[PDB]
């Protein structure tokens, strides 16, 4: 949900030129947060799902 | 500064690694000299001489744990490193000098440099792995991207990309095709699983590279390279010439993929792609709804063929549940004694499948009742028609029949169907071409006649003759189609020869090329066409119930090509000025006289010359491999070999007299077309005198050369 | 119809104020009133209307990171399913 | 599973060996072809670096870079696919498991 | 390596998706009702309509992603459970895994969750179709008509409840509830004036099918006073009872399939209904009816001959395919093709509990995707050219290149091309038919794949090409990036859906 | 005819022109066409073709019965509800509750 | 045919010529070549070729096709 | 039923491999040795294949399931289920491995036949 | 050809033109349809890669 | 169609997007893309929305 | 050259004013197009009136070509002897021998490998040893 909300709130500023100008006139930490956060949450959720869906934790391993 | 420091550090690290490997090799100083017993001087020497080695270890202690942490983050496993505390693990890993044991920085750098060297390519690796897969993938991807990126690259860019991809594909196929034909190479390449077909059945996207596939792909690729070289000439000021070229590239790629089928799903995919490519290519002028009718008719015929093929494949799968074409050919003899209860009838297992395959081929390879779409397909551009008519759409049926050769061997329905249908289709095509004034229509009817002759050859049971006829007919038809397209371009998109004439003076190159192509294609004596006709006539079997009609149709279709070729050549090049005064006079202005004067494009003319030379060389190589005393052909995978090769090796005087009768009919037709005064002329009496003098001189030469001297 | 706010405040609309000029003198006795607003929208100089202007690397980087994570997970799963802590490297590899 | 083929004799095998024939046996794939090869890994790394450089150059020139991005993304994906093909226990025409 | 975590994870994921959907629906209802007295769409910049629409779209997307993850987990759990039942060899030990209920949320209708792969496929397809329909419903909802915005979420919740229950009464009740939302959407959102009689006819046909199904279900329930499929299997029905039950279930499901000659309602609906509703009505309702028929049919053993149902399906397919050449309305032609596909799909499950369900599911998914693509194309054409008949709109590719290319690709996909999942489903279905009836299979392949296909193409090709000289000053513009992305997503689903694991196929 | 209070679809600038009367008549022709006399539906067009089309379901049933008989002759798959799964649904999770 | 004006707003490919076609072609050729090399390696990973000339398949080797043992 | 289909697929794969392994000059006799007999045994009457329903008798299904059970007993007698065909915990897997080691020692410690 | 005007002199040899889509590059409204569609596509791709690729 | 320009890329497009008629309302021009799925009116983060003029007037009158 | 030819006139795609009602009785029977709509099918041989008349005329005209074919066949049959063609005589165990061996094998009439009591005859595509 956080990733979907962030991506929607970061890339739906308007037209292509409007989005380009707005993202350009943004702070470097602000741009990083807009970029990193939406992808980071989805990636972490996918990683957690993949870890749960497997059985790599079995102790009968050599 | 930075460079000097890096050089010094690298030299120091190399020396330290050399010393460590030289001291740790004997397994005596690997821990003693490394881990000296305190002795602060020894500690300083160890951490000052191995410092370049030690620091990297500390660097190795940095990235590893972090990477391990990444693993702990990315796998939720390994329990991180809770056993350590990041101060003992770092110290242990940094102080462990066994990591840089028997490691040479210079060796690693030199090996990495040798990892990009091409001098060690060798030829056996190419033999082990055909690089033609890479070339085909590159060509397909280039075509797809050009369709997707038609804007970033202009007309010149699209042409350059497509030409580069196609030329790479053509160059790749040369040596590999030569090896396949001569060194007897075969291959099956599986591109992973493709699609789940039945419960637990996952068919894989596999391709079979065999002799037939190699030959068809080589012929199609050469024809496509020649067209793409010449297609830019015809569509000079065309609004979508890059689009036309891209469609042609897509069609060529589809034809090549269909020819390289490895499984029954691959063959169906190739047939569907060929049908879609033909439907789109015929729709060159989408703004014109008149050609849309022909496009719809062609699409309907292709869909009917695809439905028949799907039904046959479904029957085969229900019989065997195996989609591998090679395995099916190796297992087609198993279930010959079986029947399927369809409605109230019980037909043999082989009979129904063979009938379906033959019908599907007849729909694709134009036969009686299914050849209508072939003549109406002339609405496509000149290069499009050259590609469609010569091969691919026309060569689909022959290739499909040859691929399933063992299946077609034991079919009674095929046995009776193939000869009569082939002969009738060839005769009809020849007679139609003999009466067509349109260059496109004449060429299409000649192509239909050639397809009928090829089907008759397939009925003969000898594969080599079929392959030779396919190659020669395709090359010659492509050349003739290019010449006719050039003539039509000079005639302002006018294809009918009734409004043409005097173009030889306008286009000398086109006239000469058309003369050569008509001499080769029309089955004229003393050429590849004559050899193919003799081979086809040699292998006929006399057990056919309809033998008289079959023989009559074969003779009639064989004799009709020369008349049409001569008529087209004379009308276009050496007839009266039946063309409009605008076509000639506009280019007859004195101002245009310069060093660059030409009625056609130099690029098109050079492409035609190169294609003709390459085709002649390839046909000579094929005749050398097949028609010579030593059979250099690889295994045809056929267990039914006829004794018809005995006549080709050593026939009797009866076949000699039959061939003499055929050649005498040909000579009589040539004499009739040479001296028939269809119109009154100032030399009509002079023509009669010339003909009489020719007859008398021929009689005298026949008397003197065989008896007198 | 549209009921959104055209005069946005998140950024400044690039406008070219020299394209259109409003008449301000010498108007005829029956002449029409000049246009009050004459600002024209100004697009970026290097923006191509024929091609996508997205020149960022975030999407490609995310795709590469996902592919790398998938490869690492595949390696880990191959190790675990084989009962080995890490992947065992075979001495020779032959085609199937 | 059985051998499925008509059996032969070692004496005949030796007699054929005296004639210069060979028995075709599987050979290891070259390092360029092996997905578990340092050569493959170095090639992937060099391809990734060149793809980044070409992406920068295209950004400077405006040429298409989606193809470079796709190739770079598939650089690990191709290795994954090759390793999956290698690790499978099923056989089609290759050496027996 | 199969631990109890996977089963617990899958059950908790299903329960959490249902509860999250319920909570989002409750929040949206509270916001919509309690932010206005009349609850009408505010024709102002500050309006709850935008917030409600965004909430619905985002909730649908999040639930779709969560459902994809949960369906992967559920497939893994089902494979592990099937193996575990097959794993045990010694007679001393038996599969005994007793799990506890979660604390955060209670069981829906106080019923335990039962999972089937077909249910997950139907849920995913319904989610995608409803997302597409909602995205295409922007130009329909307006002042005083914004109340229908959350209907798609209600349908999704009903489907989730139905596909997770084991009670025949609950299944029948959920199957019957969808009619009211469909009637409400048709009566209030369709723009056509003739759509009133079309909605009435559709409601009447759906109610007739529901009445037949309800009679069959009541007979089944009264015969055995129990509400479990296991208990139903623990009982045997008489010959007449089984025949009547099978006939009634087939009649209801075929009226809801639709089947010949009960396809007038479907034809009129697809002719007159709004584009989003028709996309959702064709995509989802037919699949739900087929799933219900398959679930009921497997639970009941029948010794009767399926010749009647097979012949009905074949005749319906033939009738639907034959009428394609006479259809000049794009929506009508798409409806005829969808009817043919539905009849073909319903033909598959006529062999009882045999190995024919996988082909039916694959064909249902392929038909849903193709019908979604065709409806989206028809909606785009009606938005651009303001028409649905071919006589007034021609030469689309000349003025709309992307639309023409998309139409050509859709035609290629609808041709059952080898790479598409339609090819695999067609192969499976035709193999089964030829195993049962070869000549009938060949005839069915001859008609639909050629005759109906030729008619659909000629109708589509004539509009695809040409020269739109008419209405120069009012020519339409190219497709928006939203429509392009929707078409790309549909094509990607149709293609990549063939690469799914064969454990379920 | 537009529905009451129909919100205009203003896509592409709401630029629509007057339609051709003949085109409109053709568009709204099939939905309004009906027979003039009772029973005239039979002889309309081609009598034999209409008879075959109306009798197609009976012919299809007869063909299916013949095919079923042929399958029974060879013991193939029949048009019967093969309840071989005893009611257990395909991949239906079968777990007990604590 | 003589070239005629086309709508600049229309996304048409009718006789479209790009001045920077060289760089675009180079960029679309190089990464495509790299992808083609990767795909060729992937395809050659699993390949079947006929046995070499002069090499005969001894039937006792597992490379020879096997039979299902009942 | 899936295993019978798999056996038929294995026979087809063997035919396909012999196609590339043996030339057409000697493929006929090689296939006539044993392969064609097993191909005919693994036909539509014996394998579900493309048939939607594998119409077999009750005793026939009993025998097929019995053969499958015998094959399963043979496979699990060596502990081959983990992890392909059996989900076993750490302790159970270790105990089964120890029992398998003991059984293998006992079996290999027998006189030849 | 006889008189073939090069692109320098050709008034009708067009360069790249035409809008990619109907969307306005200078749009000020906070529309999120394209962004939502891209997010859905990326989510599907990531879910395929993360837990289903291998 | 030659003079058509929806986004105003090839020709200047006035901010008013129309020349108001002397007897017709100056209503907003219909956008080419009529997507009504537009998010809430987004103001820049940390925007001062207090009534400055009203506060000044309140200080004056107090 | 020599004349500043204007742009291509819009008359090159004239707009068709439908003067006749496109009755639903001819649905899809005419390919509709905003410029030059056409009939669905083309009959360029309109000199032939009807299909029966066209077939009669074609069969009347084809008699001459049939007679020419008969004359060619007669000229060949009255001037040639039967040839000696057939399958390779030195190989009797190939395409010929395999057929007799399979007809003598009849492996499709054997019992099931697992004792299922179902033979090849128990199939829609059933083996038949006496075709
Ligand atoms: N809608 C229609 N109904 C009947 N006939 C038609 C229709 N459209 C075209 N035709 C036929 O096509 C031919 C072409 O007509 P057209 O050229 O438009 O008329 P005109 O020759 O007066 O210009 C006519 O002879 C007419 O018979």
């Amino acid at each position: 949900s956080v990733g979907s909300l962030s991506y929607i709130f970061y890339n739906s500023v308007g037209g292509k030129v409007i989005r380009d100008r707005i993202r350009a006139s943004m702070p470097f930490p602000k741009r990083v947060l807009v970029q990193v956060l939406p992808f980071v949450a989805l990636g972490t959720a996918l990683i957690i799902s993949r870890r749960g869906i497997e059985g790599h934790n079995h102790g009968y391993k050599q | 500064l930075f460079l000097l420091f890096f050089i010094v550090n690298l030299y120091w690290f190399n020396s330290g690694l050399i010393f460590f490997n030289s001291v740790y090799k004997i397994h005596h100083d690997a821990w003693t000299l490394i881990f000296q017993t305190d002795s602060i001087l020894n500690k300083l020497k160890i951490y000052f001489f191995l410092l370049p080695l030690y620091i990297s270890s500390f660097i190795h202690s940095i990235s590893t744990w972090y990477y391990n942490y990444i693993l702990n983050f990315l796998l939720f496993s390994e329990n991180l490193n809770t056993n350590t505390n990041f101060v003992d693990y770092i110290t242990y890993n940094t102080l462990l000098l066994s990591k840089f044991e028997d490691f040479n920085l210079f060796v690693y750098i030199k090996t990495l440099l040798i990892t990009f060297d091409i001098r060690q390519i060798n030829l056996d690796f190419l033999n082990e792995y055909p690089i033609i897969l890479l070339t085909g993938l590159l060509f397909l991807f280039t075509t797809i991207f050009s369709l997707i990126c038609l804007s970033y690259l202009g007309l010149y860019g699209v042409f350059i990309l497509n030409l580069a991809s196609i030329l790479l594909f053509w160059l790749s196929m040369l040596y590999y095709f030569n090896l396949i034909v001569s060194e007897n190479y075969y291959y099956y390449i599986s591109l992973g699983k493709w699609m789940y077909l039945s419960n637990g059945f996952r068919v894989s996207f596999d391709l079979l590279i065999d002799l037939t596939s190699i030959s068809f792909s080589f012929l199609t690729l050469t024809i496509g390279v020649f067209v793409y070289i010449y297609t830019f000439s015809y569509f000079r000021y065309e609004p979508l010439v890059e689009r036309l070229i891209l469609f042609l590239n897509s069609f060529m790629i589809s034809m090549i993929l269909l020819v390289s089928s490895g499984n029954f799903i691959v063959l169906f995919l190739g047939w569907e792609l060929i049908g879609l490519t033909s439907f789109f290519l015929i729709n060159f002028w989408s703004t014109r709804v008149g050609t849309l009718k022909a496009a719809f008719k062609a699409f309907s015929f292709n869909k009917l063929s695809d439905l028949f093929l799907f039904f046959a494949i479904l029957i085969i799968f229900s019989t065997t549940y195996n989609l591998d074409i090679l395995s099916f050919n190796n297992q087609i003899y198993l279930y010959e004694s079986y029947n399927i209860d369809m409605f109230y009838w019980s037909i043999n297992l082989i009979e129904i499948i063979s009938f379906f395959f033959i019908s599907c081929a007849f729909i694709k390879s134009a036969q009686f009742g299914a050849h209508i779409w072939l003549p109406d397909s002339m609405e496509a551009p000149v290069p499009a028609s050259a590609l469609i008519h010569s091969a691919t759409l026309v060569s689909a049926g022959i290739y499909l029949l040859l691929r399933l050769s063992p299946l077609f061997e034991l079919s009674k329905y095929a046995y009776f169907i193939l000869p009569l249908i082939g002969s009738v289709t060839a005769f009809y095509g020849g007679l139609v071409s003999a009466f067509q004034s349109d260059t496109k229509k004449t060429l299409a009817y000649s192509t239909i006649s050639h397809c009928g002759f090829l089907m008759v050859s397939y009925s003969t049971g000898v594969l080599e003759f079929v392959i030779l006829y396919l190659y020669v007919h395709g090359f010659f038809k492509a050349a003739t189609f290019l010449c006719v397209g050039n003539v039509n371009r000079f005639n302002r998109n006018i294809q009918d020869f009734k409004r043409m004439g005097g173009f030889y003076k306008y286009l000398p190159f086109e006239c000469l090329a058309s003369f050569v192509c008509m001499i080769n294609l029309s089955g004229l004596p003393l050429t590849l066409g004559f050899y193919i006709k003799h081979l086809l006539f040699i292998g006929l079997v006399e057990s056919y119930t309809l033998y008289p009609l079959i023989f009559s149709s074969l003779i009639l279709g064989a004799i009709a090509g020369v008349f049409y070729s001569y008529r087209l050549f004379y009308s276009i090049f050496f007839d009266t000025k039946k063309g409009k005064k605008a076509i000639y006079l506009q280019a007859s202005r004195i101002i245009l006289n310069s060093k660059f004067y030409s009625n056609t494009s130099l690029a098109s003319n050079l492409s035609i010359t190169f294609l003709v030379l390459i085709s002649y060389t390839v046909i000579l190589y094929l005749y050398c491999t097949t028609l010579n005393n030593y059979y250099s052909l690889s295994d045809l995978k056929s267990i039914y070999i006829n004794n018809a090769y005995s006549y080709f090796y050593k026939p009797d005087y009866n076949f000699l007299n039959a061939v003499s009768i055929l050649n005498w009919f040909v000579i009589i037709l040539l004499i009739s077309v040479i001296y028939l005064n269809w119109r009154w002329s100032y030399y009509y009496t002079k023509s009669i005198d010339s003909l009489s003098k020719f007859i008398l001189f021929s009689f005298f030469f026949f008397i003197f050369s065989k008896y007198i001297l | 119809r549209q009921n959104f706010a055209k005069n946005i405040t998140t950024t400044d609309i690039p406008k070219d104020s020299h394209h259109f000029a409003a008449k301000r003198s010498g108007f005829t006795q029956t002449e029409q009133a000049p246009f009050a607003y004459n600002d024209v929208y100004q697009y970026p100089k290097d923006y191509k209307p024929w091609n996508y202007n997205y020149k960022g690397n975030g999407v490609l980087l995310a795709l590469f990171l996902g592919s790398a994570f998938s490869l690492v997970a595949y390696e880990r799963s191959y190790a675990s399913k084989t009962g080995r802590y890490q992947r065992k490297v075979q001495q020779n590899y032959y085609q199937i | 599973m059985q051998n499925a083929y008509p059996e032969i004799t070692d004496q005949h095998r030796e007699f054929l060996k005296k004639q210069g024939l060979k028995v075709y046996e599987p050979k290891p794939l070259p390092d360029q072809i092996n997905p578990f090869s340092k050569t493959y890994w170095i090639t992937n790394a060099f391809i990734i670096g060149v793809s980044f450089l070409a992406r920068r150059h295209a950004l400077k020139v405006g040429a298409p870079r989606i193809f470079w991005s796709g190739c770079i993304v598939g650089v690990p994906l191709a290795a994954i696919i090759s390793r999956g093909k290698s690790d499978q226990l099923d056989e089609l025409v290759g050496a027996r498991k | 390596m199969f631990n109890l975590n996977t089963i617990y994870l899958s059950r908790i994921f299903i329960e959490f998706n249902f509860y999250f959907l319920f909570f989002l629906f409750l929040i949206s209802s509270i916001i919509f009702y309690f932010s206005k007295i009349i609850s009408i769409q505010n024709l102002n910049q500050n309006s709850v309509f935008n917030f409600l629409k965004l909430a619905n779209i985002f909730g649908i997307l999040i639930s779709f992603f969560i459902h994809i993850i949960s369906f992967w987990f559920y497939c893994i759990y089902s494979y592990n459970l099937s193996l575990n039942i097959f794993s045990d060899i010694n007679l001393y030990n038996s599969n005994s895994i007793e799990l506890l209920n979660n604390s955060l949320l209670p069981n829906y209708f106080k019923s335990n969750i039962t999972i089937d792969f077909f249910g997950l496929i139907l849920l995913t397809l319904a989610y995608i179709v409803g997302f597409v329909s909602i995205l295409a419903l922007d130009t329909r909802l307006y002042w005083k008509n914004i109340k229908y915005i959350f209907s798609f979420t209600i349908f999704l919740l009903i489907v989730y409840v139905y596909v997770t229950v084991s009670n025949i009464l609950l299944f029948f009740m959920c199957y019957e509830l969808l009619l009211i939302p469909s009637f409400l959407i048709v009566y209030f959102v369709s723009p056509s004036r003739r759509a009133i009689q079309a909605s009435l006819y559709f409601v009447i046909w759906t109610q007739l099918g529901s009445l037949l199904v309800l009679i069959a279900i009541s007979y089944i329930i009264s015969i055995t006073n129990t509400y479990e499929f296991n208990d139903l299997k623990y009982f045997n029905f008489t010959n007449s009872e089984s025949t009547i039950i099978i006939f009634l279930i087939f009649l209801g499901f075929g009226f809801k399939a639709p089947i010949w000659p009960f396809h007038y309602w479907l034809t009129k609906t697809h002719v007159e209904a709004p584009s989003g509703f028709s996309i959702y009505l064709s995509g989802f309702l037919v699949k739900t009816a087929l799933y219900g028929f398959y679930k009921f049919n497997t639970s009941i053993f029948i010794d009767i001959d399926s010749s009647i149902f097979i012949a009905i399906c074949i005749m319906g397919v033939v009738d639907s395919s034959l009428k394609m050449w006479g259809q000049t309305d794009l929506k009508k032609l798409v409806a005829y093709g969808t009817i043919q596909e539905m009849n073909i799909i319903y033909l598959a499950f006529c062999w009882g509990d045999s190995c024919a369900i996988l082909g039916g599911i694959l064909f249902s998914a392929t038909h849903a995707f193709l019908s979604a693509l065709m409806f989206f194309l028809v909606d785009c054409i009606y938005r651009r050219y303001h028409t649905r008949s071919l006589v007034e709109v021609n030469g689309i590719l000349h003025i709309t290149p992307n639309l023409g290319l998309s139409i050509l690709f859709m035609l290629v996909f609808f041709s059952g091309i080898p790479g598409t999942i339609k090819f695999i489903s067609e192969f499976y279905i035709f193999s089964g038919l030829l195993e049962a009836s070869p000549f009938i299979c060949f005839i069915l392949m001859l008609v639909a794949n050629v005759l109906g296909l030729i008619g659909f193409s000629k109708s589509w090709f004539n509009a695809t090409f040409g020269m739109p000289k008419k209405n120069t000053k009012y020519l339409p513009m190219d497709l928006s990036f939203k429509e392009s992305y929707i078409i790309l997503y549909c094509f990607f689903f149709l293609f990549i859906f063939s690469y799914f694991s064969s454990i379920f196929f | 005819h537009y529905v009451p209070d129909n919100y205009p679809d203003a896509l592409s600038g709401f630029r629509i022109a007057y339609r051709d009367p003949f085109e409109v008549q053709h568009v709204f022709a099939y939905e309004n066409w009906e027979y003039q006399y009772d029973g005239q539906w039979w002889s309309m067009g081609s009598l034999a073709c209409n008879v075959l089309f109306f009798c197609t379901p009976l012919f299809l049933y007869l063909i299916l019965q013949v095919e079923e008989l042929n399958s029974e002759k060879r013991g193939g798959t029949s048009n019967k509800f093969y309840h071989n799964n005893a009611g257990f649904f395909h991949f239906q999770i079968y777990d007990n509750k604590q | 045919f003589q070239k005629y004006p086309i709508p600049r707003y229309l996304h048409v490919g009718q006789w479209i010529v790009n001045k920077n076609w060289k760089w675009n072609t180079f960029h679309m050729f190089f990464p495509t070549a790299i992808l083609c090399f990767m795909v060729w390696r992937n395809s050659m990973i699993s390949t079947a070729k006929p046995p070499n000339y002069g090499e005969y398949v001894d039937p006792q080797s597992p490379v020879a096709p096997k039979a299902i043992k009942y | 039923e899936l295993f019978l289909n798999e056996y038929r697929k294995r026979i087809n794969n063997e035919v396909r491999r012999a196609a590339i392994l043996t030339p057409t000059s000697s493929l006929r006799e090689k296939m006539n040795h044993k392969i064609a007999d097993q191909i005919l045994d693994l036909s539509s009457p014996h394998v579900r294949g493309a048939h939607f329903q594998a119409v077999r008798s009750w005793t026939d299904a009993s025998k097929i399931v019995n053969y499958v059970e015998e094959k399963q007993t043979k496979i699990n007698k060596y502990g081959l289920q983990f992890p392909l065909l059996g989900n076993m915990t750490e302790e159970q897997c270790a105990s089964k491995e120890d029992e398998v080691y003991q059984r293998l020692l006992k079996e290999m410690q027998k006189p030849p036949k | 050809d006889a008189y073939y005007h090069d692109d320098t002199h050709e008034g009708l040899m067009n360069e790249p033109h035409g809008y990619l889509t109907m969307d306005d590059p200078m749009d000020l409204r906070p529309n999120y349809e394209k962004s939502a569609l891209e997010l859905l596509f990326l989510v599907s791709g990531g879910a395929i890669l993360a837990l289903m690729l291998g | 169609l030659l003079k058509f320009d929806p986004f105003g890329f090839y020709s200047p497009k006035l901010l008013s997007e129309n020349r108001p008629e002397e007897a017709m309302p100056f209503y907003e021009d219909y956008p080419q893309n009529d997507s009504h799925w537009n998010l809430w009116e987004q103001f820049p983060e940390d925007f001062e929305d207090s009534n400055a003029e009203r506060e000044a007037i309140l200080k004056s009158n107090k | 050259h020599g004349w500043d030819r204007p742009d291509v006139p819009l008359s090159f795609n004239p707009l068709y004013v439908h003067k006749r009602e496109l009755s639903i009785f001819d649905t899809n029977m005419w390919m509709y197009d905003q410029v030059y709509p056409e009939y669905v099918i083309s009959y360029n041989e309109i000199h032939l009136v009807d299909q029966w008349k066209g077939l009669k005329e074609s069969f009347s005209q084809s008699a001459y070509w049939w007679a020419m074919m008969a004359m060619v066949f007669g000229f060949y049959f009255i001037n040639t002897t039967p040839r000696q063609l057939g399958i390779d005589t030195n190989d009797l165990k190939g395409f010929l021998g395999e057929y007799y061996g399979q007809y003598k094998k009849r492996s499709g009439i054997r019992s099931n490998f697992l004792g299922l009591d179902v033979t090849g005859e128990n199939s829609i595509i059933q083996p038949n040893y006496d075709r």
